[PDB]
């Protein structure tokens, strides 16, 4: 009936501090499709986050991809946080550069 | 060499208002290129890739005239099975329906899909010969007797078959520098002493496409599953994906496990190691 | 391009 969001959080190059890249946050395996996902720099949600259009797999989750541009630098902690009718408190996971 | 092109429907209704949301999504290969959502106020059919916009008005008029009737069909469909159902007023239900062709590398019809669902459940489906249909239950067998009476596999099949591998050859010569190609797995190792005595391998697998690959660890030339950990594959964002297998390992005895990455774009599998 | 308006269940 429902299927509790799966997370992955990385960025789209190796990360390296100083450099621009791309933060994702890819959401998959949830149903029904009505979801909420944001990026956190520093635990505050970022603005300009695209994600990709509505599609679904064979088994009839639903998958989105949520991205925008960022810079990794030493101090700054980014994550990613799922919100969905299947979750009792929102689901943070913390970007890790080797995962 | 191969080659796809897919339509994705979703259509989602709301006991607050009545027009159910719609969302319709294009993909050719996996690049979303055109969609159209209920609630945005374009009401029209969207390019999503820049290659799309070489298609001409003709193109979107007869693409946005053919995706609102399409909700328009879901919207009466979500109330027909409300009623095969029993079910109340008073819920959202979903209704998904995808569908759409493969080539092989020659560029010929290779097989074609389509498959519709109610609350994320199997509804009722294509079957692969493309001229019957599987009901999951007994209220789709009562749709299946309706579509066998208006030939609805014939219709879908000439289009799989015909129309939408045109389509999908049309766009794939659109497509240039946008169009995403074949592109070998980036691998690179990983190490990470854990405890004095343990370690992480991780293997990791960039900027590859198509999405399919396999990595595998061999342990002294043996395939190795116990101690290991692998990331379903994710999309990096410009066309290309990403994954990683992971294994723990005695500290020093690193040398002993193989990192295997099987891909359509390497001429022979990768092996490496820390 | 889409296929028409699949038939109603």
């Amino acid at each position: 009936i429902q299927r509790t969001p799966k997370i992955q959080v990385y960025s789209r190059h190796p990360a390296e501090n100083g450099k621009s890249n791309f933060l994702n946050c890819y959401v998959s395996g949830f149903h029904p499709s009505d979801i909420e996902v944001d990026l956190l720099k520093n635990g505050e949600r970022i603005e300009k986050v695209e994600h990709s259009d509505l599609s679904f797999s064979k088994d009839w989750s639903f998958y989105l991809l949520y991205y925008t541009e960022f810079t990794p630098t030493e101090k700054d902690e980014y994550a990613c946080r799922v919100n969905h009718v299947t979750l009792s408190q929102p689901k943070i996971v913390k970007w890790d550069r080797d995962m | 060499g191969s080659h796809s092109m897919r339509y994705f429907y979703t259509s989602v209704s709301r006991p607050g208002r009545g027009e159910p949301r719609f969302i319709a999504v294009g993909y050719v290969d996996d690049t979303q290129f055109v969609r159209f959502d209920s609630d945005a106020a374009s009401q029209r059919m969207e390019p999503r890739a820049p290659w799309i916009e070489q298609e001409g008005p003709e193109y979107w008029d007869q693409e946005t005239r053919n995706v609102k009737a399409q909700s328009q069909t879901d919207r009466v469909d979500l109330g027909t099975l409300r009623g095969y159902y029993n079910q109340s007023e008073d819920g959202s239900h979903t209704i998904q329906i995808m569908y759409g062709c493969d080539v092989g590398p020659d560029g010929r019809f290779l097989r074609g899909y389509r498959q519709d669902a109610y609350d994320g459940k199997d509804y009722i489906a294509l079957n692969e010969d493309l001229r019957s249909w599987t009901a999951a239950d007994m209220a789709a067998q009562i749709t299946k007797r309706k579509w066998e009476a208006a030939h609805a596999a014939e219709q879908q099949r000439a289009y799989l078959e015909g129309r939408c591998v045109e389509w999908l050859r049309r766009y794939l010569e659109n497509g240039k520098e946008t169009l995403q190609r074949t592109d070998p797995p980036k691998t690179h190792m990983t190490h990470h002493p854990i405890s004095d005595h343990e370690a992480t391998l991780r293997c990791w697998a960039l900027g590859f496409y198509p999405a399919e690959i396999t990595l595998t660890w061999q342990r002294d030339g043996e395939d190795q599953t116990q101690d290991t950990e692998l990331v379903e594959t994710r999309p990096a964002g410009d066309g290309t994906f990403q994954k990683w297998a992971a294994v723990v390992v005695p500290s020093g005895e690193e040398q002993r496990y193989t990192c295997h990455v099987q891909h359509e774009g390497l001429p022979k599998p990768l092996t490496l190691r820390w | 391009k889409t296929f028409p308006p699949t038939e109603p269940k």
